[PDB]
């Protein structure tokens, strides 16, 4: 029952999901110095993912009214963005396992 | 489909890719100040290009949205943000001109230095010496010497640059939609489409106006006691009537009255606190002055700091074969990096640093959940009068005794409360009329209501008649006086300063009211109130999302700045300076001058 960019867009459990979440802290081993781009997250979708759904279909997205023409630049936007994860950073915004 | 929801996405993704640049950036600059070396300066270098690339790009992309489209009110203010236009709209060749002249004024300043006449045996440059001698000095030949000498090396080389300069700068406001370059700087405080929360760019002008109207008075009485008392030190050079000159201030322009406590000290015998001895002898340092300020602020009701913070600020100088700038600085260097770059010493004014610091990460960590473009305070005034209210809070009497710094079996008199008063007056009040006097100058310039041929007579009759300050020598046309300063030489708005004046004390009456205080408001501590705490929150967590009279609703309960708080703070001083000037003739005439 969370609504956010994540749990529409990435990654949906059920209302009446029965199950542990555990999560641990990774900045130890899983923040580089220069930057870890490796890990992605989506955060332009047509419409919300339904409960227990994976989506890697990575496409121009269609912001704008005029067709994409299959590029991206004016109202056309790549679907996926990188954290970046750096072990300098704050806690808030470091990698967690989960 | 529609305008805002394509802006939305826009907006999302300018934010999340700005973050990381954004962060690139302050990392790149936090390492240079802490480890200056050749490698950090090109780091510094590459990230700032990378970062003004990426701006002037999605600035670019971001005029297609129209903004009679957007309807949200936030989006609104991103999108006014990014098309704000900080890349040149005027010609290539005349935004190289343009940085040429910037970059010109902003070397003679740092870089005039003035020797004997004929004579290279002495050349002191303007921080190191000429500062020094105009601070400590008490020679009326030799601070005569030193300000005329700093105009003439200063002024005559800057003043064809300043008159080009204002030129460009309205030609720049007029290709943009603003009216001159004061426009331009006046629209900081523009708030349009919010009914009933509005400002506009000319109640700026009449919002200063008043303001200083009603400072008049208590400024006439102070005036008139430094007068007096510079009378009892010159004894001749000061005319019972007569504007106090200029090179007599204690600084090279004026800006601030502090370096005259030490002559014009009401009660001497009896010394201020201080509590730099008290300090060593109870053993303290730097670690432990900033976790006293944490403490402060968590019983405030203010959160805690961030272990992340604890190890990666450097609070101490390294020293030895590293060498940093020591001028203090907050750095939010942004996704949960909070830190602070601060030579400490065991010192009452590092204390008083560490909590202003400390007041600024506060207000980062504060506005740390709203977006990029408005992680920011409301106004450039808010920010440092955050600081400076937690600043005058953390040194009463009362907070002093309760730390331990200060021994419990002290008591307070009438001396050392009004000579802290006046301390606090000369560094407060005396940067009023000076900072209301410049802000109109340099806007009537923009503006051309001041024609070139008569700049400076225009500049020295207001100053004249507002801050009663005379020149020793009468400066022509050739002279350019303002050009001095730093800040007019950089070209950097001037009016925060009054603003935060006013801001910090009003902001200070509101939380002293919540904090259930009895007494005159100087003495007021807010250490374990935690009403006022969240009173301050309610601002401080906004940002840049309300506009600013909204937020100073929020903390005051008024809509518009008061100057009552300052009045009601130097109320007991101005009842001493009613005693004391009772025989003096307060105010001046603009007939006196030093020459004859
Ligand atoms: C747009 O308006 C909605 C009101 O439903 C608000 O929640 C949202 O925060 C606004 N957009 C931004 C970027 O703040
Ligand atoms: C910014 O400059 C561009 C240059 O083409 C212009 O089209 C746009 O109207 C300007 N925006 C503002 C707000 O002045
Ligand atoms: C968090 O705040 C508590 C008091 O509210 C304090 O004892 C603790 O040390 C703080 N945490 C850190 C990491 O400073
Ligand atoms: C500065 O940084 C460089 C590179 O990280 C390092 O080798 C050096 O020891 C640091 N300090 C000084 C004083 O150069
Ligand atoms: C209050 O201050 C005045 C300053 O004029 C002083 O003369 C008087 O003695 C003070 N009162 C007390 C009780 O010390
Ligand atoms: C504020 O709270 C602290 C912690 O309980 C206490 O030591 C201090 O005495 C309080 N302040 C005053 C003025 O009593
Ligand atoms: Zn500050």
């Amino acid at each position: 029952g969370q609504t956010g960019n994540i749990a529409d867009y990435n990654y949906k459990l059920p209302d009446d999901f029965t199950g542990c979440v555990i999560a641990w802290n990774s900045n130890k081993l899983d923040s580089k110095p220069s930057g870890n781009y490796n890990y992605r997250y989506r955060l332009l979708r047509k419409s919300k993912l339904k409960p227990f759904e994976r989506d890697i279909s990575t496409e121009i997205y269609q912001a704008g009214n005029k067709p994409c023409n299959g590029v991206a630049g004016p109202n056309c936007y790549s679907p996926l963005q990188s954290y970046g994860f750096r072990p300098t950073y704050g806690v808030g915004h470091q990698p967690y396992r989960v | 489909s529609t305008i805002e929801e394509q802006a939305k996405t826009f907006l999302d993704k300018f934010n999340h890719e700005a973050e990381d640049l954004f962060y690139q950036s302050s990392l790149a600059s936090w390492n240079y100040n802490t480890n200056i070396t050749e490698e950090n300066v090109q780091n510094m270098n590459n990230a700032g290009d990378k970062w003004s690339a990426f701006l002037k790009e999605q600035s670019t992309l971001a005029q297609m949205y129209p903004l009679q489209e957007i309807q949200n009110l936030t989006v609104k203010l991103q999108l006014q943000a990014l098309q704000q236009n900080g890349s040149s709209v005027l010609s290539e060749d005349k935004s190289k001109r343009l940085n040429t002249i910037l970059n010109t004024m902003s070397t003679i300043y740092s870089t005039g230095k003035v020797c004997n006449p004929d004579n290279p045996q002495e050349c002191l440059l303007l921080e190191p010496g000429l500062n020094e001698i105009m601070a400590n000095s008490l020679d009326y030949n030799e601070r005569l010497w030193a300000w005329e000498s700093w105009r003439s090396e200063v002024g005559k080389q800057l003043r064809p640059l300043y008159e080009e300069y204002v030129v460009l700068k309205n030609e720049m406001a007029r290709a943009n939609h603003y009216e001159d370059y004061g426009d331009y700087w006046r629209g900081d405080y523009e708030v349009n489409g919010v009914d009933g929360y509005d400002y506009s760019r000319g109640q700026l002008i009449e919002d200063v106006e008043h303001t200083f109207e009603e400072i008049k008075p208590l400024y006439e009485h102070l005036h008139a006691y430094v007068r007096a008392k510079l009378m009892n030190a010159y004894p001749s050079y000061i005319s019972p009537i007569g504007c106090l000159p200029a090179h007599l201030l204690g600084d090279m322009w004026g800006r601030f009255w502090t370096n005259l406590y030490s002559l014009t000290v009401p009660f001497g015998q009896k010394p201020n606190i201080d509590v730099t001895d008290a300090m060593v002898d109870q053993a303290w340092d730097a670690q432990r002055i900033f976790k006293e300020a944490e403490k402060f602020f968590v019983s405030v009701g203010l959160p805690n700091m961030t272990q992340g913070f604890w190890e990666n600020s450097m609070l101490t100088d390294p020293g030895n074969v590293q060498k940093a700038v020591c001028h203090p600085t907050a750095w939010d260097l942004g996704k949960g990096d909070f830190r602070i770059l601060m030579c400490t010493k065991v010192t009452m004014d590092d204390f008083l640093t560490a909590h202003h610091e400390m007041g600024h990460i506060q207000y980062d960590m504060a506005y740390a959940a709203q977006p990029f473009l408005l992680r920011n305070g409301a106004n450039e005034g808010f920010h440092e009068a955050v600081g400076e209210i937690m600043s005058l809070s953390a040194a009463t009497p009362k907070h002093l005794k309760s730390i331990g710094l200060l021994s419990p079996d002290f008591q307070e008199d009438n001396e050392t409360e009004i000579n802290f008063l006046l301390k606090q007056a000369l560094t407060i009040v005396g940067t009023l009329p000076f900072t209301y006097m410049l802000e109109k100058w340099r806007w009537m310039v923009f503006k051309g209501e001041i024609p070139k041929d008569q700049w400076m007579k225009k500049w020295w009759e207001m100053k004249r008649e507002i801050v009663g300050v005379v020149e020793p020598v009468p400066h022509d046309e050739t002279y350019c006086d303002p050009a001095s300063l730093f800040h007019v030489s950089n070209d950097y708005s001037f009016i925060r300063y009054y603003t935060r004046t006013l801001y910090q004390f009003q902001f200070q009456e509101a939380l002293c009211q919540a904090a259930k205080h009895e007494g005159p408001l100087h003495k007021c501590d807010i250490s374990n109130s935690t009403e006022a705490g969240q009173k301050l929150f309610n601002m401080l967590r906004l940002g840049k999302s309300e506009p600013w009279t909204l937020a100073l609703e929020n903390v005051v309960g008024a809509k518009n700045m008061n100057v009552r708080p300052l009045l009601n703070y130097f109320e007991p001083l101005f009842t001493w300076l009613k005693d004391q000037n009772k025989n003096s003739f307060v105010g001046w005439s603009t007939d006196w001058s030093p020459y004859a």
